[PDB]
RNA sequence: AACGAGACUCUGGCAUGCUAACUAGUUACGCGACCGGUCGGCGUAACUUCUUAGAGGGACAAGUGGCGU
């Protein structure tokens, strides 16, 4: 089995979440900027974080990772939270509406309202499922 | 071409059945000159498959404390036992080791399933590897069962076990073994 | 007679002892059926076994 | 001129000096033919017989052998010769021939160009050896 | 890491019943360039630095020094 | 109607074909640098089968293969690589001839002088150096170098004003001047670290790339940005046309052309014909290098291929 | 969060790249013996492939194809 452990995948972790800009997809460069950056022992050691950040690096391209915090990743999804279309979903030239909802907004004095449209409500009353 | 001890060629060897055929390693990229090759086909799982049958068939010679290791020993019996068949059928030693490998293997074996004691065995197949495995192993113990105490030299007795097997016939130590196999076999379907 | 048939996939190992292999093997001809069978020794996909009785089908050991 | 390759089995180590000649192996200056295990012959043969004769016309190649056991030693030359013509191409003649003599020994042979890495496990106490252990007696 | 992050000392004390033993273990911290403890880290732990905050230009300016 | 198709691939490397060098004295020869310590001499027979072979293999060093240049002679080459080692060859019987050590870490990058008798070198110690062409280094730039990698540093092909462009990881260009080491311009406005740096021809441009993708050009006379294009993935490599006054990039998997004076592109070069492998990236383009004549354009690539496109005529 | 596991130390396998060698050799050239060949016969200069031992590299499930909420 070749299974990493926490203290290579947090050491890891925490050197994609404080340099994501210069980390990338090949291993060799990981491997070289692990060195330049964080005080590592010995190359065996070295080398299973610098892989480990190769490999969860490819996760990222496909989406978030609930591991790690990037405030430009941050940023690329207020960008696509910041969406609205042109048109709402909320403005529609008719509503319908139930006879029963009707006479609710009748007791709402909303009885002059011009978008509704009242429809035929389901006649058997059959909204339960059977016992057994 | 590249024939095995320089004398007995490869191409002219045909494998009979469609279920050992990729199980016996005789024909192309496997003509070599020596059954020995320092090889490493004992590492991972299915490899011993590629090892050429007849440094297969070396190996299983080299058995009892005696011998583990003299293998230049081996190599010399079956070099004198391929030399020897050729000189009573006059086919091709290649090929009569492919037939006697084909015909001394089990095709249905038995299994023990009943509790301690008792013995209620069943019945169940047999994979093609364990087959050629076992068809070399029983032509190798009928060899030096044959030629322990004898004044016949060994590869004589090795080529003469070759010999009854190719033709299926009854004077064969794994002929007699794997029609004895069977037979339990039949009897606990 | 004697027939043949080809293992498609392995399905995992029975046995007291882990000794013996479940498979299902497609059929030479006819090959529209395929029955589950025991075996011993190694198996992998494309195995071709050869069945003296090719009646049975297989069974927990 | 001349190139100088080494070939390794266990503890065996062969060297090979080749330059230009006219059709000279000689290991140990000792014709190739007459090493002393003969029953291994071919091991010594099958470079220059997957090759030709015709490649080991213009060079000159002479083997010195020291270390390990005989057949482990035989096993060293085969893999010297084979890498020392393959050193003496790509450096006299081209990158295409090299190529070509690489592939056709590499496609026959992996250990006439790649040594075998296996070395002898050391002896652990409770045990004869490596792996095996004394019998254990109960009662 | 044990052979050099650690002193032991084993010593012996007669009473007038017998003899006790006393053991002791110290644990040295790391100081590194330092007399007491061992420079070497602990092989296990890992020192990332802190980046030095920086701005990204905006704008494009040649500084012609 | 300027497009460019492909004519063939030269294959036998074992890495990423990191550097592709050209002469204009041999048209029929040039040098490639990979990633498994070998620099290979392209013997091009422009034949059916293949467009061309390998001639000589140059095994001298002991990781992997940075950077490669040829002398204004098509004799000798100049290497830097990994190990720490800057070294010279010889093209006739293709066996090293100088050492030239003195870098602590990785030489990323290499350039040999015009006039053939002066060379500079970056690497991952943060420092550029002067060498002679005897093994000696004249100036070390300590004084105020880059505070990052040196990722790729070369010369000006003008004797009027000596000058050598210099680029980083720290995100800043550099120009300096011969004879002394002092620094004239810091050119800020690179996001990203940066990767390439290319001189032009006449001397007066200069572009850079890095991984924000935009390559932006500068005036290496009068000292100030002009252009800044856009190319969508990070740039591994540019490049200026000889003569038709394009420059080209490698931006990703893709190739790009600029016209420089239509400010848009000309053509994209990129082999898309394999769809089975929908689970991987393609393979991305590391170098590149022109003919002399200014017809043919050979590129590197992660694909541990050279791939060669021809400037269609018609 | 901690100890234990892992990491760590020693060892084996690779480097025609580096630093070195009369208490290790190789190649070449002479002198010599014998029928261009052999010489662990003898002496000089080329150096480090072989021997020795220091530094630094090199392997990380890293690449591809499958399986896996």
């Amino acid at each position: 089995g070749r299974v990493r452990t926490k203290t290579v995948k947090k050491a890891a972790r925490v050197i994609i979440e404080k340099y994501y800009t210069r980390l990338g997809n090949d291993f060799h460069t990981n491997k070289r900027v692990c060195e330049e950056i964080a005080i590592i022992p010995s190359k065996k050691l070295r080398n299973k974080i610098a892989g480990y950040v190769t490999h969860l690096m490819k996760r990222i391209q496909r989406g978030p990772v609930r591991g790690i915090s990037i405030k430009l990743q941050e940023e690329e999804r207020e960008r696509r939270d910041n969406y609205v279309p042109e048109v709402s979903a909320l403005d529609q030239e008719i509503i319908e509406v139930d006879p029963d909802t009707k006479e609710m907004l009748k007791l709402l004095d909303f009885g002059s309202l011009s978008n509704l449209q009242v429809t035929q409500p389901t006649v058997g009353m059959n909204f339960k499922t059977p016992r057994g | 071409d590249i024939k095995l001890f320089g004398k007995w060629s490869t191409d002219d060897v045909q494998i009979n059945d469609i279920s050992l055929q990729d199980y016996i390693a005789v024909k192309e990229k496997y003509a070599k000159y020596l059954p020995h090759s320092a090889g490493r086909y004992a590492a991972k799982r299915f490899r011993k498959a590629q090892c050429p049958i007849v440094e297969r068939l070396t190996n299983s010679m080299m058995m009892h404390g005696r011998n583990n290791g003299k293998k230049l020993m081996t190599v010399r019996i079956v070099k004198h036992a391929f030399e020897i068949i050729h000189l009573l059928t006059g086919e091709n030693p290649l090929q009569v080791l492919v037939n006697a490998i084909i015909n001394s293997g089990p095709r249905e074996d038995s299994t023990r399933i009943g509790r301690a004691g008792t013995v209620r065995r069943q019945a169940v197949d047999v994979s093609p590897l364990r087959r050629v495995n076992q068809a070399i192993w029983l032509l190798c113990t009928g060899a030096r069962e044959a030629a322990f105490r004898n004044i016949k030299t060994i590869a004589e007795c090795l080529a003469d076990e070759l010999i009854n097997a190719a033709k299926g016939s009854s004077n064969s130590y794994a002929i007699k073994k794997k029609d004895e196999l069977e037979r339990v076999a039949k009897s606990n379907r | 007679p004697i027939k043949l048939a080809r293992v498609t996939k392995v399905l995992g190992r029975t046995g007291s002892q882990g000794q013996c292999t479940q498979v299902r093997v497609e059929f030479m001809d006819d090959t529209s059926r395929s029955i589950i069978r025991n075996v011993k020794g190694p198996v992998r996909e494309g195995d071709v076994l050869t069945l003296l009785e090719s009646e049975r089908e297989a069974r927990r050991l | 001129q001349s190139v100088q390759v080494f070939g390794r089995k266990k503890t065996a180590t062969a060297v090979a000096h080749c330059k230009r000649g006219n059709g000279l192996i000689k290991v140990n200056g000792r014709p190739l033919e007459m090493i002393e295990p003969r029953t291994l012959q071919y091991k010594l043969l099958e470079p220059v017989l997957l090759l030709g004769k015709e490649r080991f016309a213009g060079v000159d190649i002479r083997v010195r052998v020291k270390g390990g056991g005989h057949v482990a030693q035989i096993y060293a030359i085969r893999q010297s010769i084979s890498k020392a013509l393959v050193a003496y191409y790509q450096k006299y003649v081209d990158e295409a021939s090299k190529k070509e003599i690489k592939d056709i020994l590499i496609q026959y042979d992996r250990t006439l160009l790649v040594a075998d890495p296996r070395r002898c496990e050391s002896k652990k106490f409770g045990g004869p050896g490596a792996r095996a252990r004394y019998q254990k007696s109960y009662r | 890491p044990v052979n050099y992050y650690v002193d032991t000392a084993v010593r012996h004390v007669l009473l007038r019943q017998g003899v006790l033993g006393i053991k002791v273990k110290i644990m040295l911290p790391w100081d590194p360039t330092g007399k007491i403890g061992p420079k070497k880290p602990l092989p296990d732990h890992v020192s990332i630095v802190e980046p030095k905050d920086e701005i990204l230009p905006t704008t494009p300016i040649s500084e012609q020094k | 109607t300027e497009q460019m198709t492909l004519r063939g691939t030269l294959k036998g490397h074992n890495g990423w074909v990191t550097q592709i060098a050209t002469t204009p004295q041999f048209p029929d020869m040039i040098l490639s640098a990979s990633r498994d310590k070998t620099i290979i001499m392209w013997k091009l027979t422009r034949d059916e089968t293949n467009y061309g072979i390998p001639q000589r293999a140059l095994r001298g060093h002991s990781h992997f293969v940075s950077d490669v240049v040829i002398s204004s002679d098509g004799q000798f080459a100049l290497s830097g690589s990994w190990d720490g080692t800057l070294r010279l060859w010889d093209l006739t019987t293709g066996t090293t001839t100088r050492r030239f050590v003195g870098h602590t870490k990785d030489v990323l990058s290499v350039a040999f002088s015009s006039d053939n008798r002066q060379i500079v070198s970056g690497s991952r110690d943060k420092t550029i150096k002067l060498w002679n062409t005897l093994g000696v280094c004249k100036y070390t730039v300590q004084d105020e170098s880059h505070s990052e990698w040196v990722s790729c540093v070369r010369f000006s092909p003008n004797s009027s004003n000596p000058i050598i462009v210099s680029c980083g990881w720290d995100k800043l260009v550099k120009v300096w001047n011969l004879a002394n080491c002092k620094l004239k311009t810091n050119h800020i406005g690179h996001t990203g670290y940066l990767n390439t740096v290319t001189v032009s021809p006449d001397g007066s441009l200069c572009a850079s790339g890095g991984k924000d993708g935009q390559a932006m050009l500068w005036d290496l006379n009068e000292g100030k940005h002009l252009y800044t294009l856009d190319g969508g993935d990070i740039i591994n490599a540019l490049c200026f046309s000889p003569n038709r006054y394009w420059l080209c990039a490698a931006t990703g998997p893709s190739i790009k052309i600029w016209d420089l004076e239509g400010k848009i592109i000309v053509d994209e070069l990129k082999q898309e014909v394999i769809s089975t492998s929908s689970k991987a990236e393609p393979p991305q383009c590391t170098s590149l290098a022109w003919s002399a004549d200014g017809q043919t354009l050979f590129a590197g690539y992660t694909d541990n291929l050279v791939r060669v496109w021809q400037v269609t005529i018609g």
